[PDB]
């Protein structure tokens, strides 16, 4: 299926070429809205943190094809683990203090804490990257956040995106090294 | 394949054209928001041309070979000035590149807009396609036309600072010249313009 | 001030930098920025609207700790003549516009 | 919508449970994009 | 904009005097009833004590509102925290007494006990100040409260209040002292 | 009303939740103040 | 007898104004001309107010005594860069002119438009209210406020060089403060701002 390649038109031929009829499939996993939409690892045994959703290792599902993504939107929910009375959550933007007074708050229930946060920040999107004058010839800024958990004793947690709206697409890489072999062969169970 | 892109009173005829590439939207298209309180004020003189060059390419130059161009850059026309009286600001980009060449030669570029990005690791170079793009193969094309909205957090970039959008121009494939004709050093230029440029927040004249 | 007594004035207001200073101190300065000027007369009030220009919808409203420049810019009130015998004085107030908008109570420890 | 569902239907308002969104009034891509392709054989096909 | 200002006229112009519209905003969050109605924490380790909803700390987001206004009326829900068996609930006017019986009472649930408290008091209206012949050239009295809560053993206490209403603005304060620098400057998360 | 919502509804009755009102048989003021303002400009615009 | 003159973001509030004064024409009213071949363009950030003192006023200055301003003046405004992208170019003035005072001062300013002067005779002064024109009497007004359209033998003033319009104050009684109460000074500023500016033949940037 000869066609000029110069113009980047985008061209799909399916087997159809060669007599083979394939039928068009719905696929539903590959979905952004369903994919993105789990309780990722992010982080152990810290207390106070702030909710940056680039904290996510970037080997995970949702970390990876979250950096497969230039600018994101996401309602958040956040699910602490491990021995805590209690976590506070300050919104995006609020000053910083030791103490906590009134700041929205919840018990834990059987040393588990779940709770939904709100698109907090003031920029319409959030973004993966932020070219601030980092210029080269070969960091985000704070307000990139949806707020400020703390705990009352040091927690597991992790991040739940919601609605999730990806938008400007990045390149995703496979973590595996092929080593000496050129296929990485990998055991299955 | 004729074609004749003017901005303002700057034209750019080319006749190896392969055809407009547009990213991410088919026009770019301002609204009005709240974080300007409708002071901002379209302005036509900055909507021209201008025109740089980015390397000189021979034959010595392998794959993976980047070059480049933050935007926007600085410059000597209205444009440039605006960014020194007008704080914030907002332009959607629509840019050429040009590598002129026998077409006895032979090699290929990927030209590409990468938004926003910081740094391009060594394994991500052969993904660059999934941002807009064309191939300038000098058996073809010498002209590419790529064509891009305004992209960013903030409806208005921040004057100078932050760089949305970046031009990128990889080298595909190693120049070849079996013709030894010499030729040899092929010059890339680009050749590009705002479109749709807004100001707001005037700010005191220098010094 | 006194009746008899004239004075004319101008308030600017200057869009946040990316300004190495500056601020303008003459009137002359202030005039390119988004500005108004008004003389004292019958009526002795001035109502001067400060408009919301930034590159985000919202601007927080505490400072952050690390900066060396405004984030929401500058305002100034210049007077225009230099000769004032003697004294007078203008009192200045403050009130949200009709599009204002708070967002996220929040009950920071003091201090 | 997305990884939800349930016959019944969240028990709190949508005021509380999400963000509400807002209209630039007092879009999708690669969706397009990927429906702009040309699987039609190029040249006089035969046989 | 010039208008008398002697006349004490409400005026307010939109940045439309320089040619810039600007669309009326519904605000929610600055909202009496949505702000009003919060668990602000009042006091620790505390057994009997009458309910007075002046004991909230003034530099909290409710106690600081609440201080905004002249009157006030609010339905109420208490919520103590901390290991007891029981709370007692004396509605106002209700002879003190070291014993209780019969006076209402709930046991906690997993160290925790919220109820609804009614207003109870017999004014119309409360009042967060009050000219009792405090005239000066330079204390409320005990009938404004909502009850008299006893715990079995000394709890964390919190206040909410409910179907808001508060009448007569009064001045709100900064809490924050700006010492040598002009502008306070605060961190943020 | 206020910070509270739910698809269902109070279980108790309203009686029991909330202090019934009582009208004088057998009213809001900043709202109308801040209504009361005039935005329109003084003396003879121009231009 | 408030008025108030919006230009741009600009404004400016007057409560002693005695009325706008049209100069030769009700308004400016630009046509197409063979000139330029109509590759003329209106720019809207050139219209605002910018304002410069003209001379402290005492009892010291006699009848007579002039102080011109030519017109268009240095600028470090948009308009003061379009003096330096364009080179032809054309505006129409509108000014304001104001010498706060006791109104128990005694005097009288006569404020005019001279277009295109080189000299003005000592003789000459007294006829110079053939020119557009208010009084500025301290007993009423503070405020003149002149209006004039373009004015030339060509279409396009050339940029900078030839001045059209010279903003000239005249003493016309010399200043009485019997009420001794100084006073004494009285600074007159102007308040000027350009309408309906156009620009072309843009010219290579500086340097």
């Amino acid at each position: 299926t000869t066609s000029s390649g110069e113009g980047a038109d985008v061209v799909t031929t399916d087997p159809s070429t060669h007599g083979g009829a394939v039928t068009e499939k719905k696929r539903v996993h590959t979905d952004v809205a369903f994919v993105m939409d789990r309780f990722t690892h992010v982080l152990t045994n810290r207390t106070a943190f702030a909710v940056d959703l680039m904290d996510t290792n970037e080997k995970t599902l949702v970390g990876a094809l979250l950096r497969a993504a230039t600018y994101y939107f996401c309602d958040l929910e956040i699910a602490c683990l491990g021995e805590h009375e209690r976590v506070w959550w300050q919104p995006n933007g609020a000053p910083r203090t030791t103490t906590l007074r009134d700041n929205p708050m919840v018990f834990s229930h059987n040393n588990v804490t779940r709770f939904a946060v709100p698109y907090t920040a003031p920029h319409r999107l959030l973004s993966t990257r932020y070219n601030g004058e980092c210029k080269y010839t070969q960091k985000l800024p704070s307000t990139f956040n949806f707020g400020y958990v703390t705990a009352d004793k040091p927690v597991d947690v992790y991040y739940r995106m919601k609605r999730a709206e990806l938008y400007c697409p990045r390149p995703l890489l496979p973590g595996y090294d092929h080593a000496d072999r050129d296929r990485f062969d990998s055991p299955i169970g | 394949r004729i074609l004749t892109t003017r901005h303002g009173t700057t034209t750019s005829t080319t006749q190896s054209s392969v055809g407009i590439t547009y990213g991410y939207a088919d026009a770019d298209s301002f609204r009005p928001g709240p974080n300007t309180s409708g002071l901002e004020t379209r302005v036509e003189q900055a909507e021209r041309f201008f025109k740089e060059k980015l390397f000189d390419w021979t034959s010595d130059k392998p794959f993976g070979t980047l070059y480049v161009l933050e935007l926007p850059k600085d410059h000597k026309g209205i444009y440039g000035y605006l960014t020194d009286a007008y704080t914030y600001m907002r332009n959607g980009w629509d840019v050429q590149v040009s590598a002129t060449s026998t077409q006895f030669n032979g090699g290929s570029l990927l030209v590409a807009m990468v938004p926003e990005l910081c740094s391009l690791k060594d394994r991500e170079e052969f993904q660059l396609s999934l941002y807009p793009h064309q191939f300038i193969n000098p058996r073809t094309n010498t002209t590419a036309h790529i064509q891009v909205p305004y992209l960013g957090v903030n409806r208005h970039d921040q004057g100078k600072r932050h760089q949305a959008w970046s031009l990128v121009v990889m080298v595909l494939t190693p120049l070849t010249t079996e013709a030894q004709m010499q030729s040899g050093t092929v010059e890339v230029y680009a050749n590009i313009a705002p479109t749709n440029v807004f100001v707001a927040g005037e700010k005191p004249a220098k010094q | 001030g006194p009746t008899h007594h004239k004075a004319k004035f101008m308030v600017a207001y200057i869009p946040p930098g990316i300004e190495t200073d500056r601020l303008p101190k003459t009137p002359e300065d202030a005039a390119h920025c988004y500005h108004s000027e008004w003389d004292t007369g019958l009526n002795s009030q001035f109502t001067f609207a400060v408009p919301y220009v930034s590159a985000s919808d919202f601007s927080y409203t505490h400072t952050d700790t690390p900066a060396m420049a405004t984030t929401n810019g500058w305002v100034a009130v210049f007077q225009v003549t230099d000769t004032h015998s003697a004294e007078a004085a203008v009192v200045v107030s403050v009130s949200a516009g009709p599009d204002l908008e708070f967002r996220f109570p929040v009950d920071p420890v003091r201090q | 919508s997305g990884n939800t569902g349930s016959i019944i239907n969240n028990y709190y308002m949508q005021q509380y449970q999400n963000s509400m969104d807002t209209q630039l009034g007092d879009n999708d891509w690669f969706s397009k994009l990927a429906q702009s392709a040309i699987s039609g054989l190029f040249g006089a096909l035969l046989a």
